[PDB]
């Protein structure tokens, strides 16, 4: 899983990668690990899709509840925060990394980061999954913010699809939403137009040399692609 | 035997327990309020029995949360359960959906809480209307909720003995311009013009507001502007 979100001037993009895997098999090559808490509030799941889709169903749940009690929108904390109770409150049952993102019209665009011991963090962006891994230098290094909506979208595009080329446990379709005052954008870029996979990257189309012909020299010229 | 406990209907639909709890709110000291644009002045007469009571004593003015406070009109610890349960739903708010209540919110738990204890023969209704002020997200807001659990907003408002006096001169002010500054002078103005001195001789008007110079903090007003 890689899951991912990013604040813009007046709103966020969530992102993720579409693979759920039991180990080293893939059951399902097409998840949505975005899911709709409200109309602009999402989360990005990760972990155990079990609890994770039990919380995040609870969560809207809760938050539809309460957003026709009050009669008015819905904050982004407001959902971080049942989020984070939830997650804590079962902390030790659940394997669950929740992104926590939204628009709403007081605080503009917001990121929370739940992590697994269920602490709330509020960020500029956030990374989840264990495709996170890989994207922290690519952050560090690539990732200014101030992007404008379409920049920050093919930003985590980008940035999903380093991740998935080389998690072995992320990959498929990088499926994107944005969340601001306008209507939400999902987007979703198969596999096939991934904006970055080593398969098509230049600088691995030449095979390493491992298998050298037999010779009577040390020169290294290739690896035996023949019999004859 | 058709008004003996409030889970029960008259003839007539209505619901005398309730209406006699109400009675008990009429006969109490009278209170006032007003919504500006700026905040809520929520002002209330207290009678004092004694000579020999503290100032401070009997306050039927309480906060809530930081936004918003509640004061009492009618049987003071009656009251004070209703405060008891605002702050929870304030602290709900807070603690749960890690916002602020919206005064509106405040007032319908308010009002729900209330209601409920309408409606089985096991309890009986409160005898206090409780005014809630808010300026929460909502912005400026007055309610009251009275002891059916009726809930209505106002701008300007006014309970007990003195209340159809207190409203008429509650009439007189331009609820679009007036200000938390003037409104304090005003109502408790009011409150002098209203007491009846006769028959309730010691008396302290109690005053507090939330508003913007209060950083929309509900407090007591300070004792130089009555």
């Amino acid at each position: 899983t890689t899951i991912l979100a990013v604040s813009y001037n007046g709103g966020v993009v969530l992102a993720a990668d579409s693979r759920t895997s039991s180990g080293t098999y893939v059951v399902n090559r097409a998840s949505n690990k975005l899911t709709k808490l409200t109309k602009k509030i999402y989360c990005c799941r990760s972990g155990s899709a079990a609890d994770t889709q039990a919380l995040a169903e609870r969560v809207s749940n809760y938050l539809g509840s309460y957003q026709t009690d009050i009669g008015a929108g819905v904050n982004v904390a407001t959902a971080a925060n049942l989020f984070q109770k939830m997650c804590y409150m079962n902390r030790w049952n659940i394997s669950a990394g929740i992104i926590v993102a939204g628009y709403d019209p007081i605080n503009g665009g917001s990121v929370y980061s739940i992590p697994s011991g269920g602490s709330c963090v509020k960020l500029d962006y956030a990374l989840g999954g264990s495709g996170s891994i890989f994207l922290y230098s690519f952050f560090d290094a690539n990732y200014k913010p101030g992007m404008s909506k379409s920049e920050c979208v093919a930003f985590c595009q980008r940035a999903v699809a380093h991740a998935y080329s080389r998690d072995g446990s992320s990959g498929g379709l990088i499926r994107t939403i944005t969340l601001d005052a306008d209507e939400p954008e999902d987007q979703t870029i198969p596999w096939n137009r991934s904006p970055y996979c080593m398969e098509k990257d230049p600088k691995y189309v030449t095979q390493a040399t491992q298998n050298q012909p037999f010779s009577s020299s040390a020169k290294i010229t290739g690896n035996r692609m023949s019999s004859t | 035997g058709h008004d003996q406990s409030t889970d029960v209907f008259s003839a007539e639909g209505r619901v005398f327990q309730v209406e006699y709890a109400g009675k008990a709110v009429d006969n109490s000291s009278t209170a006032v309020a007003a919504c500006c644009k700026d905040g809520v002045v929520v002002a209330v007469e207290k009678v004092h029995t004694s000579r020999m009571l503290e100032k401070g004593s009997n306050n039927r003015i309480h906060a809530v949360d930081r936004q918003a406070g509640i004061c009492i009109c009618g049987l003071l610890p009656d009251g004070r359960a209703i405060v008891s349960r605002a702050r929870q739903e304030a602290e709900n708010s807070r603690d749960i959906f890690a916002t602020p209540i919206r005064g509106s919110v405040l007032a319908n738990r308010v009002g729900e809480f209330m209601h409920a204890y309408t409606t089985h023969f096991a309890y009986r209704p409160f005898g206090c209307s409780a005014i809630i002020a808010s300026y929460a997200d909502d912005g400026p807001q007055l309610f009251v909720s009275d002891p059916s659990g009726t809930v209505a907003g106002y701008y300007g408002v006014a309970l007990g003995k003195a209340k159809t006096v207190a409203k008429s001169e509650l009439e007189k002010l331009d609820f679009s311009s007036l200000t938390c500054d003037e409104a304090v002078g005003k109502l408790a103005s009011i409150l002098h013009e209203v007491h009846d001195k006769q028959k309730d001789k010691l008396y302290e008007v109690e005053v507090a507001w939330v508003c913007d110079k209060s950083d929309r903090k509900f407090v007591h007003v300070p004792a130089d502007m009555v």
